């Protein structure tokens, strides 16, 4: 019994393997229903699950709406979305006065899910999709969304979301205390299309003036488990061009070229 | 000026008198040695426990103690009173505040202490004060039955019988004593219509013996006859009449409402067996004295079935060999009414038939009621009952009888039949002689329905119809429905309603409970009307606090299970639609995934192609030995797949081997940063602490399992209980279609435990058992495969193809071995369990390395593995060596071909 029932699935991979290529003396695996059907073999899979796919949408269509593909909710793109309906943060102080949204958070902890939800909210654009993304990909990498620490709530912080309910033209912009005074600590926008532009900015520097750690991201709506990605290809020179400015003056130029 | 009140640890209650206080310091002074000293933390039942139920026993004092002047009881006790209902309930009223005061960590009060101690002294204070109750509008509004004055939260009232529960007069003790100044205009003269018109004057008594002195059995329970003189049916069918009318007094008289302006918020109002006559005088009151006048004259109906019922049909004593049987057989004390659950229609009618054939015609069985496809009850002789209950014996189960391990074959059925506590024999031939009888009685006086007063429906038991639209004497069809009529409860509660109403005799027994199973996924919340008991976490029957609401937003609902998992399409801003699922929420992809099979998604090259195809796989741990050569593997499908995609990983549970590396290998390669997103765990669900192991320190997104039998299926909700935040996808695959058995029938199990997965709103749950097409699983996703089972829609969160996709173009099965399954044909979802008997178009089911019925094509090699199963490998040591010796030229010529 050990030599008989032992390591024995593979053969119906390779049938060359077993004598004179019989199929009658391999061991396939198949439960009984869905067998009737199968005539059709050698099928790429992006057609076999396609339109089991595209069968169940046909059948959606005509039976709850109405046979209209014009009533379908159109979103820009397609993920999990969790329920915040009601503005009860606990400690906030937000105010819309005709597009500048100030969200200074006043006390305590909030809830940080919460938290992210005003943060980028009533929409589907860039913006929700990187401040509630679960995943950044860096190239091939799921790592934690910069979002959720970049734009942590503590205390005494402020962002301010320029026309964040209005268009592509969003501006956030986190500010925190240093020596009593709001420095523009983390700024957010959307440089071109499907490219976004995080730049954190530190104020203490060599020579007393502030630079800007910019840092690109792409946005694939196409995605929606991972709609986020880092571009790698000259990032790890923009760190260097950052601490170059912060660590020496920004009057000596930034030089790499050594040997 | 300020005032105490303080007992032991609570100081805080202060109420603030006048300056006259030579008054309230003499109050006091008795009332400081009125309550009893302090237990160690509250734990008296006739001491305070709160800070409002020092104030409300203070209040208790000053009325019930009443030694001074009545002008300045009434001041003191409006005084407290005034305190009570600005400082401790603002808005909301007494029980609404004494819901949220039970589930109070803080204060840990009891049942018994909130309804003595708050309940009871509030509405003492309420009864000295505003003495008829005609004025003062301070009653809040109530938002169920605002909503269902207007609006889409339409309200139907439902009423008890009789045999929910045994002492059921402790029920009209318990409403007397809290509710004393409320339903006592109302039980004084129910009595005084009981034993003053009518057990004065019937043609003759011997029935009842002990008087029907009905005020001096609620507050003396040493002169109350003990519990087999009250069921009897003479003083049992006009008490529970009571009792159902003063629940139906005491909700009309906490929202200080008219019972025809509590009649217009629903509609609706049937009633099981002896509750439609409460049906009919709801449906037809009109004020607080048009009600009275048609109250009573549902008890003097109850009083003539009582009586009538009782000489046509006596009570008897069973031999003692009979009821000692019973009782310790798992059963109650032979009565006419036994009552049989969870067993099918189709096999206890002829259950009853095998019985019926031995019996003459007047001692035959009869399914007197129906109260769900699997809850009858059988009404006949109680010796006669004695009978299908011993050919019942021999059909039943045992404790460990395991068809869980061992497929369906032993017939032995588990179900569970008892007797009801009812005295007589309802619904059937034996009390049919006693109608004549009381129609020309209720024709005697003027206890005749009006039959066009009635202004809500009421659903006849017998067929569902309206007894408005009923031609006839509406009395007279009443004592039809039940003395012979079978009461229909399906079709009889046949509507469409938001929340139901019970204002039963049983309470947390009475008719929610009971039916609450039969409609169970299609929104319709069941409240009990008469109990407060504010301790309700689970959320399938709601509770008297819930009657009335403040806010329209603290309405509790049903779970509608085809409105919430109804599935939708999204479209994306490309020209891309999806179908809006749970399961395809979670992934951004379509709900429709392929799991990790061992010989056909070890290859990479395979896992990558159906993820590129935008749909969820797993390449399996099954083929895999060394963590070096799977991580090899791993990384060769993110070569050749697009960035931002994700993997899944199929680890078997039956090796510890094979997680002895498979678990730290997700571990070192999630915190180094790798796109595996999940984890399913196949073969068996793992340990509750060995589950959050694999939730908390691994970096997945979503976790996978596969529960096989029933148990599983609970035990995977304890983790799903333990941390509600994370998604657990729970993938049900049946004994069909699968490479390997759950052991049971498919749609068995999710069919009695759907309504406990989806309480769990991180469980996502997945049909497999052999799917392969868009027509064959679209029931599944809609929720219709379960309307074939007189069940509600129950939808799932998509669906996963196993051995439908293994004749892919990119599967690496060889093309000799793909026609093989093509020329293999299919079962449908009923007949797969003929595959341990014979082939099934082509597929048996042998026993695995480890012994499991492992399903395969049926070839000539596993005919030859089927056969030395069947012939060797299933024998002992010693017997084993011989059948090998005896075929072992025979065995030979088999390997070889
Ligand atoms: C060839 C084959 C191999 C399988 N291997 C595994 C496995 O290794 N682990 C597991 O949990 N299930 C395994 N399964 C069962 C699947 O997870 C799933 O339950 C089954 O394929 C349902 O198939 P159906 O879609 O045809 O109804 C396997 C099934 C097949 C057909």
């Amino acid at each position: 019994e050990f030599f008989f029932k032992k390591d024995s699935l593979w053969q119906s991979e390779d049938l060359e393997a077993v004598v004179g290529e019989d199929v009658q003396r391999t061991c396939i695996l198949h439960g009984p229903v869905a067998a009737q059907f199968s005539n059709k073999v050698d099928e790429p899979i992006k057609d076999i699950l396609e339109n089991i796919h595209k069968g169940h949408i046909k059948s959606l269509v005509k039976e709850v709406y109405n046979g209209d593909e014009s009533k379908i909710p159109v979103v820009e793109y397609f993920s999990s979305v969790d329920s915040f309906s009601d503005t009860a943060i606990e400690g906030v102080k937000i105010e819309r006065s005709r597009n500048t949204e100030t969200f200074t958070v006043t006390s305590g902890n909030v809830d940080n899910q919460q938290w992210f939800d005003l943060l980028a909210g009533k929409e589907l654009s860039w913006r929700r999709a990187f401040i509630t993304a679960a995943r950044l990909v860096q190239g091939t990498n799921f790592v934690s969304n910069p979002a959720h620490s970049v734009l942590a709530p503590s205390k005494d912080l402020v962002v301010k979301i320029e026309n964040g309910s209005d268009a592509k033209k969003t501006v956030l912009t986190a500010f925190q205390r240093v020596r009593g005074k709001y420095v523009p600590a983390v700024s957010l926008k959307s440089i071109g299309d499907l490219k976004i532009k995080l730049e954190l900015i530190e104020t203490r520097t060599a020579d007393k003036s502030a630079v800007a750690l910019e840092l690109f991201y792409n946005y694939k709506p196409t995605d929606g488990f991972a709609p986020i990605l880092e571009v790698m290809e000259g990032r790890n020179t923009s760190i260097k061009n950052f601490y170059w400015k912060l660590w020496f003056g920004s009057s000596v130029p930034v030089d790499l070229d050594f040997d | 000026r300020p005032l105490v009140l303080n007992h032991g640890s609570i100081e805080s209650t202060i109420l603030i008198p006048t300056t006259e206080y030579h008054f309230y310091q003499t109050l006091l002074e008795g009332f400081r040695k009125s309550l009893p000293q302090v237990t160690e933390g509250f734990a008296d039942d006739d001491e305070p426990s709160s800070k409002a139920e020092l104030l409300m026993k203070f209040l208790g004092y000053i009325v019930q103690s009443g030694v001074s002047n009545q002008q300045e009881q009434l001041a003191a006790a409006k005084l407290v009173l005034n305190e009570f209902e600005s400082r401790f309930l603002q808005g909301l009223n007494l029980h609404s505040y004494a819901a949220i005061l039970l589930k109070s960590e803080t204060f840990p009060t009891t049942l018994l202490k909130i309804k003595e101690n708050l309940i009871k002294n509030y509405y003492l204070g309420r009864a000295l004060v505003y003495l008829p109750g005609q004025r003062g509008l301070v009653y809040p509004p109530s938002a169920l039955l605002n909503a269902g004055k207007s609006g889409s939260a339409q309200i139907y009232a439902i009423f008890g019988g009789q045999g929910n529960t045994d002492d059921y007069f402790e029920e009209l003790r318990d409403i007397y004593h809290i509710y004393q100044g409320l339903v006592s205009d109302f039980v004084t003269k129910a009595q005084l219509k009981l034993q003053e018109l009518i057990r004065t004057t019937p043609e003759t008594d011997r029935i009842y013996t002990q008087g029907l002195d009905l005020i001096n059995w609620l507050e003396n329970k040493d002169k109350t006859p003990d519990q087999q003189q009250l069921l009897s049916i003479p003083m049992s069918c006009p008490l529970i009449c009571v009792i159902q009318l003063c629940h139906y007094i005491v909700t009309c008289r906490i929202l200080g409402i008219t019972p025809g302006q509590l009649r217009d918020s629903l509609k609706g109002t049937t009633g099981h067996s002896q509750g439609l006559v409460t049906a009919v005088v709801v449906s037809s009151a009109d004020s607080w004295e048009s009600f009275e006048k048609l109250a009573l004259q549902a008890v003097e109906f109850m009083f003539y079935i009582g009586v009538r019922g009782l000489q046509t049909y006596p009570n008897t004593s069973l031999p003692p060999s009979i009821v000692q049987d019973s009782e310790e057989n798992a059963e109650g004390t032979p009565s006419p009414m036994l009552s049989v659950r969870d067993l099918s229609y189709d096999q206890l009618v002829k259950f009853v038939n095998e019985t019926n054939q031995h019996l003459p015609e007047a001692k035959h069985i009869d399914i007197s009621l129906i109260n769900g496809p699997r809850n009858v009850v059988l009404t006949g002789p109680p010796q006669s009952l004695y009978g299908l209950n011993l050919n019942l014996r021999k059909a039943k189960a045992p404790s460990g009888l395991d068809q869980a391990r061992i497929p369906f074959s032993e017939r032995k059925l588990r179900f569970s039949n008892r007797f009801l506590p009812i005295m007589s024999p309802f619904h059937s031939h034996l009390l049919s002689p006693s109608t004549e009888k009381i129609v020309a009685d209720l024709k005697k006086a003027g206890v005749e329905f009006s039959q066009s007063s009635m202004k809500l429906p009421v659903f006849d038991t017998y067929d569902g119809k309206d007894l408005r639209s009923y031609s006839g004497s509406i009395a007279a069809r009443l004592v039809e429905c039940i003395t012979k009529l079978r009461v229909n409860w399906e079709l009889s509660t046949e509507f469409n309603s938001t929340h139901v109403l019970d204002f039963g005799p049983g309470g947390a027994s009475g008719l929610g409970v009971l039916t609450h199973r039969n409609k169970e996924g299609t929104g319709s919340r069941v409240i009990v009307a008469g109990v407060l008991d504010a301790e309700s976490e689970d959320s399938e029957f709601g509770y008297k606090q819930e009657i009335f609401e403040s806010n329209e937003k603290a309405i509790k609902y049903a779970p509608n299970w085809l409105k919430e998992y109804k599935p939708k399409l999204v479209k994306t801003s490309a020209g891309k639609i999806f179908v809006d699922t749970k399961f395809s929420r979670l992934l951004g992809r379509a709900p429709l995934m392929v799991p990790g099979m061992t010989p056909t998604t070890v290859s990479p090259d395979f896992v990558a192609a159906t993820l590129n195809a935008g749909f969820h796989t797993e390449i399996a741990g099954g083929g895999y030995f060394a963590p070096s050569i799977m991580k090899a593997a791993l990384q060769r499908v993110i070569d050749q797949v697009t960035p931002g995609t994700g993997v899944g990983i199929n680890l078997i549970y039956v090796n510890p081997r094979m997680l002895q590396w498979g678990i730290p290998m997700i571990k070192e390669l999630r915190e180094q940063g790798f796109p595996i997103q999940s984890l399913s765990i196949g073969a068996g669900v793992p340990s509750l602490e060995v589950a959050t192991e694999y939730i908390e320190t691994l970096g997945l997104a979503h976790l996978g399992l596969k529960p096989g039998s029933i148990d599983a299926v609970n035990q995977v909700i304890t983790i799903a209980k333990a941390h509600p935040n994370f998604p657990i996808v729970l993938q049900w695959t049946g004994g069909r279609g699968g490479g390997h058995h759950s052991f049971e029938d498919f749609h068995q199990p999710i069919l009695q435990m759907y309504s406990k997965i989806r309480k769990c709103k991180n469980i996502i749950l997945i049909a497999g058992s052999g799917f392969g097409s868009a027509e064959d699983t679209y029931p599944y996703l809609t929720g219709s495969w379960s309307h074939q089972f007189s069940y509600p829609s129950m939808p799932f969160d998509g669906v996963l193809f196993g051995s439908r996709v293994m004749t892919a173009k990119e599967a690496k099965t060889s093309p000799a071995a793909k026609q093989a399954i093509a020329d293999c044909t299919g079962v449908d979802n009923s007949q797969w369990e003929n595959t341990y008997k014979k082939p099934t178009g082509g597929i048996i089911t042998v026993r695995s390395e480890m012994g499991e019925p492992i399903h395969k094509i049926a070839t000539r090699g596993v005919m030859l593995w089927k056969e030395l199963d069947d012939t060797i490998f299933t024998l002992p040591k010693n017997k084993m060596l011989e059948a090998i010796a005896k075929k072992k030229d025979y065995i030979i010529k088999k390997l070889n071909a």
